[PDB]
DNA sequence: TTGATACGACTGCCGAGATTAGATAAAGTG
DNA sequence: TGACGGCTCTAATCT
DNA sequence: CACTAATAGATTAGAGCCGTCACGTATCAA
């Protein structure tokens, strides 16, 4: 929980958050395709049951419209970390996955 | 039904010369008959392309055509839209695009992509601007250009979505290789998205479209291909090769053709003196080596190439077009001017004090007929270079629309764009006086921008609607579903076509045209 | 007079505003 | 079929 | 002219990837 309250920016504080997982991504980890599909990739941080920190890479792709059956992620640019989206919100939505070649 | 099918039957056999089909006359029921027979014909035979031409947008039977295809279709029916293509206008295409975008008519393949989303937003804004412009009662040219740019944006979006999807990239999009890959990819995996693509953009793969229902205005005012931005002309497209073009309301395909021809003639002007001398230098370029040879051979062969050149060189000395004319009202052709050659001035004068009048009035027709003959010769060479280039570059019916061929010939010969346009307009001509050589009006002018020379501006008209019908008769064969200067010249047609003809300043120019028509009659 | 072993491997800058005349250039109908 | 080896997406498993 | 309708996650388990196999330079031993 305390990790989930954190942020990537230097000299930050405890900001409330609703996303179960802490996914950290900035502007450097970002690329576009020929369809201009914004595709970030974050750094998932999680402490497992045996108190080991896991830093696995999570990749997110862009979807135009909301998907009520799939998980929808929105990039919080100010805090520099991805957030879960429970209701339709202004901005650009994201979903887990990386189907491009590289 | 069977009557119209039998009538259309003999056209393919008579397509050895692309015959006439007369004028089946009768009093909406007649139109509904042709669509059923045409549908059955196209369903029965795989290799046959029809060009049903109507006259009014409402008169187009888009609902009647679709309610006759499945009726004539067997169990192994085609995808309708994959064969039937209704050519639409930019305005209605934009309207349909917006309508499909709003209520999810378009498939999700082009919806999930964000570039399509932004292109449709831009298109909607541009269409709002177009509506405001239409409300303004203004010249629709600027707004049409803006709307065309907006639609080209989403068109290009479709290509950039399809290219990476298929096994290709490189984003002309390989107009000989990856175009085939795109068309093949959109023919095997899609089930419903292909239907929408074919229904919305029929020009994406036009060669495989069977029936082309379109209004006469769009039939004579070119069409915009999917991939390319510049609009190719219908009358020259390889698509029209060996086609059967039904002319519904054929009696009305006279005024439209004449009106378009008169605007085309008035719009494109050039100086006769400069245009002739420029052509002769380009013609002399051929004989004296030069040229890329690929084009050089054909020219050295077919002996008449040297006779046109020696004719040019002979009359150049006679009329001194090498020397620049000088001035100190229209001149129609079917108080007068003269021209000496004051050596002192080293030019020729044309002020009236008759000294050595070589009957300049006969100078004009000699140059006119020489230009006509040279342009026909260049047209034949352009056709040869066209067939050669298309044959070595085997491709999906898309190359050298023979406007490009003649324009390339003229650009290699060292001629300007306007001069090339005038020469091609004169050339595309392969009996009464009008239907033989037509009208040729000339008008002198002066300008402080060029005071040492006088531009002999020439307006040329040689494409009467009967000759347009004859050319459409060389490219394809017409039908006669139709039922003084608005009924063609059927006698002249029966004279020319012969064995195959039967069985079952705008205002000024207009006036002039009508006159000699009458005189000829 | 050369054969080892411990460490170098360097990216730029970072807006607003105001003034002109300039052939052109298509193809439409609810 | 340079191959080792971390590890990333993604199908699988598991309520 | 037209839409409404009304929609498993979370956590492992594995195939298959890229990418790293160090290189040109001062410098003490032998």
């Amino acid at each position: 929980l305390l990790l989930n309250q954190q942020s990537a920016n230097e000299k930050s504080l405890l900001e409330p958050c609703k996303t179960p997982e802490l996914l950290i991504s900035g502007e450097e980890w970002y690329r576009e395709f020929r369809d201009m599909r914004q595709q970030y990739y974050a750094l998932k941080l999680k402490v497992n049951w045996q108190q080991d920190l896991e830093m696995s890479v999570q990749t997110f792709t862009q979807v135009t419209e909301f998907q009520w059956d799939k998980q929808i992620y929105q990039f919080d640019e100010k805090r520099g970390r991805f957030q879960l989206c429970y209701q339709p919100s202004p901005g650009i939505y994201f979903v887990q996955g990386n189907h491009s070649a590289n | 039904v069977s009557d119209f099918s039998g009538m259309i039957k003999k056209l393919q056999s008579q397509s050895p010369e692309h015959a006439l089909m007369l004028l089946n006359a009768p009093t909406t029921g007649k139109s509904y008959t042709i669509i059923r027979a045409l549908c059955r014909y196209a369903i029965k035979h795989e290799n046959f392309r029809a060009f049903f031409v109507t006259d009014q947008k409402k008169n187009l039977k888009e609902q009647d055509f679709e309610v006759a295809w499945r009726e004539e279709s067997g169990a192994v029916h085609k995808a309708f839209s994959e064969r039937v293509a209704v050519v639409r206008s930019l305005e209605d295409t934009v309207n349909k695009l917006i309508n499909d975008w709003d209520r999810q008519q378009i498939p999700d393949l082009y919806r999930s992509s964000p570039i399509f989303k932004k292109s449709l937003e831009n298109l909607g804004n541009a269409f709002k601007s177009f509506g405001m412009m239409k409300e303004n009662e203004f010249d629709l040219k600027n707004a049409w250009t803006m709307l065309s740019r907006a639609e080209y944006q989403v068109r290009r979006a479709m290509i950039t979505i399809l290219a990476d999807k298929a096994h290709v990239k490189l984003k002309f999009k390989l107009d000989s290789i990856s175009k085939g890959k795109i068309r093949e990819f959109v023919s095997k995996q899609p089930k419903a998205d292909s239907k929408w693509l074919n229904e919305t953009y029929p020009t994406f793969d036009l060669e495989k479209k069977q029936i082309i229902i379109l209004t006469t205005a769009k039939f004579i005012k070119s069409y915009t291909p999917f991939f390319e931005k510049r609009s190719k002309a219908f009358r020259y497209s390889p698509i029209l090769k060996d086609a059967l073009v039904v002319l519904d309301e054929f009696d009305s395909t006279k005024k439209q053709i004449l009106e378009s021809a008169i605007d085309e003639a008035l719009k494109i002007q050039a100086d006769l003196n400069s245009l002739f001398v420029d052509l002769s230098k380009g013609l002399n370029k051929v004989n004296e080596g030069q040229l890329p040879a690929k084009l050089g051979k054909s020219f050295t062969f077919r002996d008449a190439f040297k006779e046109i050149l020696n004719d040019a060189e002979q009359l150049t000395a006679e009329f001194k077009l090498d020397f620049l004319y000088k001035m100190e009202g229209f001149v129609m052709r079917v108080k007068p001017w003269n021209a000496y050659f004051d050596e002192e001035l080293r030019q020729v004068v044309l002020g009236r004090q008759p000294r050595n009048d070589l009957n300049f009035q006969r100078m004009l027709p000699r140059i006119s007929v020489f230009l006509k003959g040279a342009t026909k010769f260049i047209l034949n060479r352009a056709r040869e270079y066209q067939v050669s280039e298309n044959q070595k570059l085997s491709s999906l019916d898309d190359a050298m629309t023979i406007e490009d061929a003649c324009f390339s010939i003229y650009a290699a010969l060292g001629l300007s764009k306007s001069q090339a346009k005038i020469l091609f307009s004169l050339g595309h001509d392969f009996g009464r006086r009008f239907q033989q050589r037509g009208l040729s009006l000339f008008q002198f002018t002066n300008d402080p921008q060029h005071d040492l020379q006088t531009k002999i501006n020439a307006c040329f008209f040689n494409e009467t609607p009967e000759r347009y019908l004859l050319n459409l008769l060389s490219k394809a064969n017409v039908l006669g579903l139709s039922a003084v200067l608005d009924n063609y010249d059927l006698g002249y047609l029966r004279e020319m076509l012969g064995p195959r003809l039967l069985d079952g300043d705008a205002a000024g120019l207009r006036s002039i045209i009508e006159q000699e028509y009458l005189f000829d009659a």
